């Protein structure tokens, strides 16, 4: 499949995925693709956090779906 | 005869992220009347009149947490 | 007749809110609370789905300082909230919001902190995120 | 324009009808049937209405203004006839 | 009490100047709307006063308690200050009623208690013998301010 | 001076000014001096000696007024049918009496009744100043006695008044106005003795009567007489009530006639709707239209079918037209319906914004209406207006059909196919220069950036900012030629994201010698003067100067790379085939197929096939250029 | 005449058309002409700004192709 | 510069005002105004001395200081040609033995 | 000259409106006629203020220990004024040390 994904840079990217890739495959993708290391990486969909030891399914996004990505947040 | 040949291409925009503008576009400051363009270790781009003041304020890349230096 | 000199400042607000609007992000929407103040702008926060806050409508104020995009803006949510990660007048903690400044003792990377590079779609998404996820190591 | 009253002795004293309506029974003296000018009486000697009448005048003239606002000076030994009057002409 | 010095902490200075050819005493409003007196000030003598912004401060005569105007009204409030410069309020005199002006010299006049002594009707006897509290125009104030 | 204390005779000084009283308010005339003589004994009483007698003198005041106000009450009684007229002037009498007879005791109040008014353990009449006391008597003793009567009587005048008659109207608004005259001097509340005890009654029989003459002229009249008549009716009841009541109970009355005339038979107007505005009959229209107003459910369903309407009239108009000229038939008659039901909606539905919005509903359903076709034929349109072919028209008229367009697009819902046929169209426009006005072109992209943000647009401003920039590149590669090939210099370089013409090529084509010349000077001066993104050749579309001295006449002509490179294939012999002219070429079949049919068309060259040179061929001038028909 | 979407939680984005002196009680309603919810229970947001009952859109600086927030 | 006046005479009085730069014949209108004989029938005087027309209040010996608002001066009056009489008001009452 | 500079910025910064919720009562000297304390200057012998104050950065330093010092013994300890003099002193020594 296909999803969107959206940088701190401003420019828009698409990556090639499939429902069984993990979101630590998907957090590898985006570094690669973009040049930020996964630990300074966050996957934000639909207001919620994206866990790295899950899968694409367990928050069933589909393809043209949006991305967003952002830095490391705590309290 | 005309022919057509164009754009001799030579490799994205690298928008800085400082100013959000464009890599051939000057900074935003410079704007408003010679901007190099300085790029860190992570490689990325930005513009020096954005990331002297970037340094200044804090010696930290505003996307990677790495230093910045140039090569 | 020179138009008066934009601020470098009140130029980056205007493409950041440029951007968000062209540029709809989910559970928000920003917009000046002033026509004549670009430092002062309205969010609203709507509580995301399949979440405690769904159906929920919380006002948040946004200042920009004059030193933009060099220090976080102030965030607060106008709307009462209690959340171990906001204080009771409103003001939220959070990383991405902090100076960046070296702090050894913090425990908070340079990285997360605040960096010219965010942006208020960034800033908000990590509100957001942190609504349903509270960070209890530091709560105000 | 200019009510005639009148005192004990015979003493007539006229004035505006304006000043003299800032008295509640000089007002209702003149809003009733005949006309009600020339208002008469039974005590009053002209030397009480006199005085009732100069504070008709400062009521308007030295008040209700941007001022000092002054004292108009109570004889001590009117002040008990003027005190009834004043309680008589509601003023 | 509705009318009461507001505890905001915030300093404000004041001067009240009396216009009066009485001698006027400011009176300052507590935090719970207790009247709270101050020192008097000579008739056409005036001072300056060191109070909160948002306090509620009221006159009276010195003898008599008899009303006194404090900038054409019955309460003044006073704001921040700027420069040090304390604010300017003047006390003048209200339009007094021919009963209640002749009333109040035969009060100045004659002391206190010694209204019986004099020969008039018991029942300007009984108007006389009212010295007029602050606690009934600090009454009548709030009814005024709720009405309108 | 003034009144003196005095020993007073309570019982003959109380039957003097009784009877005085007497003479005044029953109207008799009183002098002035016995009047203020009154006054005096009055003062007297209030200062009595050794006690006040005001007490006294209140409850002397209270029983005479209660003596009076019964008396009237027979007198009312004794009157029979002439109870409205004389209890009017009773009215007058005691009113103007009540004001006179406050002022003359207005020392009693002040000295008595201010002073005691509260208290006792007993719950007693409170003390009421001697207006009030004469007012609330007046009720006590008059108005709610013969309340009922009143009301009874009064609506009967009124109801003649609806009837078509005349009673007196002062009389009549005297009569009700006294029941709020009463009301004056209570602080507790304005007019709540009128409002429960007459309003209400009145409100429920004029909205009986009224639902009654509805029923009438239903089962009377057909629905658009009916209209008319109920508006007859409101107008007539507006002027009825600002004859006779208190003005607070206009928009009750106003509202009980439209509830009981129209809203309570809503149905058989909506239903008649349909008939109504289906027929066009504007005057109905108009009439239902303000009827319905005033009720908060009418407007929608009238909404619904005018956008019903709108709809398939539309839709009629668009469907039944000829094939012939598909693209200006469908704008045209989408402009006529737009135009027509705006100027009736402001004629005659007042310019109403809701039906606005319906009329704008209905020609988006139409606009967007297929078996998308509508966008097509609306990009065919705009595209032709914009083409030379479009010929006699001026530039301003171009500009009005423009703004007519935009009129027609704003509701175009098929964005995305809109811009798809557009991009196409205005590309190949520009290329080929069959562009009628750049100028004009510029407008309608500034138009549609205005309508849609910039991206919308992205695509024909980058197309129109390319042309712009080949241009000037041209010309600034002229002037660097100039500041150091055989023939001039005219290609192209396109982005592939917005033209949809981007069939870059592949073959290892052989260009001209002069092309090849030209295109190194170029791409030298490129490389130094701009970088960026690479492109491909377009040498489909670029066209250049090839002159034919075999003919005999001089003449050049300003051809495709590929239509130069075939013509020049020629060189080597008068009849050539199509291997050999592929073999030299080195471009695609169907190019190279495409350049021989242009060729051939062209008349420059005649027909495994085998063509010949045209020595035949001519030009109408000696330089021309020719078009790309390579699209 | 201007072309509007309303953006719901899930994500279907309606899209309607509206005036440039449009109301905010008529576009209320068209989003119940369209989407079924009824005007009494929505609360559209603009700008971070919760929509009035009587401003009109001009007063909120409404251009085509912008997304509305409405909440239910 | 206001003053103000308690024109008399006989045991009648009259209260009005006016201001200091006023001409004699203003006074005069006024005095028109209040009785109402027209200024040609009317005679005006202060103390005793005729007034004459063109003379101003303040040239009279009317001003702000004389002629103060609880304490109006007070104006001759007699009419075309007849003499000035003026007489006083009532003695006031005694002081009550308590106050002395 | 750079001590006198820091001096000088961290005045600007004291009675900046960052800080005014506290540093408003030093703003000026001590007005002894309207605060109506006929006893303040017997107990202050050397009044200061940051109006006042506006050899080496050590002379400036002195006098603004000084003139916190003052309030500091005429107040009560449990003082609003003292309250807000220590939180202003603190961010004056903050800036000091700095
Ligand atoms: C002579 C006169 N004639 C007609 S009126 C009058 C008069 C007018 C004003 C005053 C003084 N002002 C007041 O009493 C004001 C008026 C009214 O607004 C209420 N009020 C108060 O002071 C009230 N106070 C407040 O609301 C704030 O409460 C904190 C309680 O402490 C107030 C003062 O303590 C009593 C006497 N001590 C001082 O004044 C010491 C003085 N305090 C302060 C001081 C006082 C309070 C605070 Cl929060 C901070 C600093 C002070 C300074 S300098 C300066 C500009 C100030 C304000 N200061 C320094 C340095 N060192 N000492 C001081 C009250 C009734 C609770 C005492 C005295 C006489
Ligand atoms: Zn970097
Ligand atoms: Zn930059
Ligand atoms: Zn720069």
């Amino acid at each position: 499949m296909q999803i969107f994904v959206k940088t701190l840079t401003g420019k828009t990217i698409t990556l090639e995925v499939e429902p069984s890739d993990t979101i630590e495959n998907v957090k590898a993708k985006i570094q690669d693709k973009e040049g930020i290391p996964p630990d300074q990486q966050r996957l934000i969909f639909a207001g919620k956090q994206l866990e790295d030891g899950r899968t694409l399914s367990d928050y069933n996004i589909q393809k043209e779906s949006t991305l967003h990505l952002v830095l490391r947040l705590r309290g | 005869w005309n022919a057509v040949a164009l754009w001799a291409w030579d490799i994205v925009v690298d928008n800085c992220a400082i100013c959000r503008n464009h890599i051939m576009d000057l900074c935003i400051e410079c704007q408003a009347n010679e901007c190099t363009v300085a790029w860190g270790v992570c490689n990325h781009a930005f513009h020096f009149h954005c990331i002297s003041r970037w340094l200044k304020t804090r010696q930290v890349c505003p996307l990677d947490n790495r230093e910045w230096e140039f090569q | 007749m020179a138009r008066p000199l934009v601020p470098s400042s009140q130029k980056a607000l205007l493409l950041e809110l440029k951007g968000l609007q062209e540029e709809p992000v989910e559970g928000f929407r920003v917009t000046l609370v002033d026509e004549g103040d670009l430092y002062n702008w309205e969010v609203a926060i709507f509580g995301p789905p399949n979440t405690y806050y769904e159906g929920g409508y919380f006002k948040a104020r946004l200042k920009f300082p004059i030193d933009y995009p060099y220090s976080p803006p102030a965030f607060r949510f106008l709307t009462k909230m209690w959340h171990p990660n906001i204080y009771e007048t409103g003001d939220v903690c959070i990383s991405i919001l902090h100076p960046p400044v070296d702090d050894p003792q913090s425990g908070e990377l340079p990285s997360e902190r605040w960096n010219p590079t965010q942006n208020v779609r960034t800033i908000l998404l990590s509100v957001i995120s942190l609504l349903n996820e509270p960070n209890t190591f530091s709560p105000a | 324009m200019y009510v005639k009253l009148i005192s004990s002795d015979g003493h007539e004293f006229i004035v505006k009808r304006e000043h003299a309506l800032t008295s509640g029974t000089i007002k209702a003296m003149l809003s009733g049937p005949g006309q009600a000018n020339e208002v008469n009486f039974r005590e009053i000697p002209s030397h009480v209405l006199s005085k009732v009448c100069m504070y008709f005048t400062y009521k308007v003239r030295y008040t209700n203004s941007s001022t000092e606002i002054p004292e108009f000076p109570i004889a001590p030994e009117i002040a008990l006839e003027l005190l009834m009057a004043a309680n008589f002409l509601d003023c | 009490p509705v009318l009461r010095s507001v505890n905001s902490r915030e300093p404000s200075q004041v001067i009240f100047c009396n216009r009066s050819p009485r001698v006027v005493l400011p009176v300052w409003l507590n935090f719970d709307g207790e009247p709270q007196p101050y020192p008097t000030l000579p008739p056409g003598t005036g001072r300056r006063i060191h109070s909160y912004r948002g306090h509620l401060w009221l006159f009276r005569d010195a003898g008599t308690h008899d009303g006194l105007l404090v900038n054409q009204t019955e309460l003044f409030v006073p704001s921040l200050n700027v420069d040090g410069q304390p604010i300017f309020a003047n006390i003048t005199l209200p339009v007094y009623t021919l009963k209640e002006r002749c009333l109040q010299v035969v009060r100045s006049l004659v002391k206190p208690e010694n209204y019986r002594r004099l020969d008039i009707v018991r029942s300007l006897y009984e108007d006389l013998e009212d010295h007029p509290n602050v606690q009934k125009d600090l009454e009548r104030l709030t009814q005024e301010r709720i009405a309108h | 001076m003034s009144l003196k204390p005095r020993v007073v005779d309570f019982d003959e000084t109380w039957n003097k000014l009784l009877t005085t009283i007497k003479a005044v308010v029953m109207l008799e005339y009183v002098e002035r001096a016995t009047w203020n003589d009154r006054f005096s004994d009055i003062y007297a009483l209030c200062v009595a000696y050794p006690e006040p007698l005001g007490e006294r003198l209140y409850t002397e005041t209270k029983i005479f007024l209660e003596n009076h106000v019964r008396h009237l009450h027979k007198r009312v009684l004794e009157s029979e049918e002439q109870v409205l007229v004389m209890y009017h002037r009773y009215w007058e009498e005691y009113s103007k009496g009540a004001d006179y007879m406050d002022c003359l005791y207005r020392y009693l109040n002040t000295q008595f009744i201010k002073k005691n008014k509260l208290g006792g353990v007993d719950m007693n009449e409170p003390l009421m100043e001697i207006g009030e006391l004469a007012l609330d008597m007046w009720r006590k003793l008059m108005v709610e006695p013969l309340q009922a009567i009143l009301i009874r009587m009064l609506l009967r005048e009124i109801k003649n008044d609806r009837g078509g008659e005349d009673p007196n109207q002062k009389v009549i608004h005297g009569v009700i106005n006294s029941f709020v005259h009463v009301e004056q001097y209570k602080k507790k509340f304005p007019l709540k003795f009128y409002q429960e005890i007459f309003e209400s009654p009145f409100l429920t029989e004029t909205g009986e009567y009224y639902k009654q003459e509805a029923s009438n002229l239903l089962q009377e009249s057909n629905c658009s007489q009916y209209m008319e008549k109920v508006l007859g009716r409101l107008k007539d009841e507006e002027i009825r009530c600002r004859k006779y009541l208190h003005p607070s109970s206009y928009t009750k009355v106003i509202h009980e006639c439209q509830q009981r005339m129209v809203a309570d038979h809503l149905q058989f107007l909506h239903a008649e709707c349909h008939n109504i505005i289906r027929q066009e009959k504007k005057n109905d229209m108009a009439n239902m239209y303000v009827l319905l107003r005033a009720v908060s459910t009418g407007l929608p369903h009238m909404i619904q079918e005018l956008q019903n309407h709108i709809h398939d009239e539309g839709l009629r108009a668009t469907s039944n037209l000829t094939q012939e000229n598909m693209p200006t038939l469908f704008v045209e008659s989408v402009l006529e319906v737009h135009g027509k039901f705006v100027q009736l909606i402001n004629t005659v539905l007042n310019g109403d914004q809701h039906f606005m919005s319906a009329l704008d509903k209905a020609l988006t359903s139409v606009v967007n209406y297929r078996e998308c076709k509508a966008p097509e034929l609306l990009a065919k349109y705009c595209d032709n207006l914009l083409k030379k072919s479009a010929k006699g028209m001026t530039e301003n008229e171009v500009e009005d059909r423009l703004t007519s367009f935009i009129t027609v697009f704003k509701y175009i819902d098929d964005k995305d196919v809109f811009q798809k046929f557009y991009a196409r169209m205005l590309a190949k426009r520009l290329i080929h220069g069959l562009s009628m006005s750049m100028d004009s072109e510029e407008a309608m992209i500034n138009k549609l950036k205005q309508a849609c943000g910039y991206e919308f647009t992205s695509k024909l401003h980058r197309m129109y900012t390319d042309m712009s920039v080949s241009a000037d590149l041209n010309n600034k590669f002229n002037n660097f030629i100039k500041n150091q090939l055989g023939i001039s210099f005219q290609i192209y370089v396109l982005q592939a994201g917005a033209w949809p013409l981007t069939q870059a090529p592949s073959s290892t084509f052989a260009i001209p010698q002069e092309l090849e010349k030209s295109v190194q000077m170029f791409e030298l001066f490129y490389s130094q003067h701009f970088s960026g993104r690479k492109l491909t050749w377009l040498h489909y579309l670029c066209t250049g100067e090839v002159k034919m001295n075999y003919l005999g006449k001089p003449y050049v002509a300003m051809v495709t790379t590929y239509q130069m490179a075939v013509l020049l294939a020629f060189n080597n012999s008068e009849t050539v085939s199509y291997k050999e002219l592929q073999d030299s070429t080195q471009m695609n079949e169907k190019e190279l197929t495409k350049t021989i049919k242009s060729l051939l068309d062209v008349k420059m060259i005649n027909h495994e096939s085998s063509f010949s040179l045209n020595m035949n061929f001519s030009s109408k001038r000696t330089k021309f250029k020719i078009t790309t028909s390579m699209q | 005449s201007m072309l509007i979407k309303v953006k719901t939680l899930t994500g279907k984005e309606i899209e309607i058309d509206i005036e440039p002196t449009d109301k905010v009680e008529r576009i209320k309603e068209r989003v119940e002409e369209k989407e079924g919810i009824p005007p009494q229970q929505q609360r559209l947001i603009y700008s971070g700004k919760q929509m009035n009952d009587e401003k009109t859109a001009a007063d909120y600086k409404i251009l085509g192709g912008s997304v509305l927030h409405l909440v239910l | 510069m206001d003053v103000f006046l308690m024109i008399r005479r006989h045991k009648t009085t009259i209260f009005t005002d006016a201001k200091e730069s006023s001409t004699v014949f203003e006074l005069k209108r006024i005095v028109e105004g209040i009785l109402k004989r027209p200024p040609d029938e009317q005679r005006l005087y202060k103390d005793d001395q005729l007034l004459d027309d063109g003379k101003t209040l303040g040239e009279c010996g009317f001003t702000s200081q004389t002629a103060r608002p609880q304490a109006p001066a007070t104006v001759g009056l007699a009419f075309r040609f007849e003499a000035l009489c003026i007489e006083p008001f009532s003695s006031p009452p005694e002081l009550p033995d308590v106050m002395k | 000259s750079e001590q006198l500079k820091c001096c000088s910025g961290i005045l600007k910064e004291m009675f900046a409106k960052k800080h005014a919720a506290y540093a408003w009562p030093f703003y000026k000297p001590v007005d002894v006629e309207a605060l109506g304390l006929h006893d303040y200057c017997d107990i202050i012998k050397h009044p200061m203020d940051m109006s006042t104050i506006k050899r080496d950065a050590q002379e400036f330093g002195a006098d603004v220990r000084l003139m916190f010092s003052n309030c500091y013994k005429y107040n009560p300890p449990d003082h609003e004024v003292v309250a807000m003099a220590r939180k202003l002193q603190d961010v004056f020594e903050m800036r000091f040390a700095k």
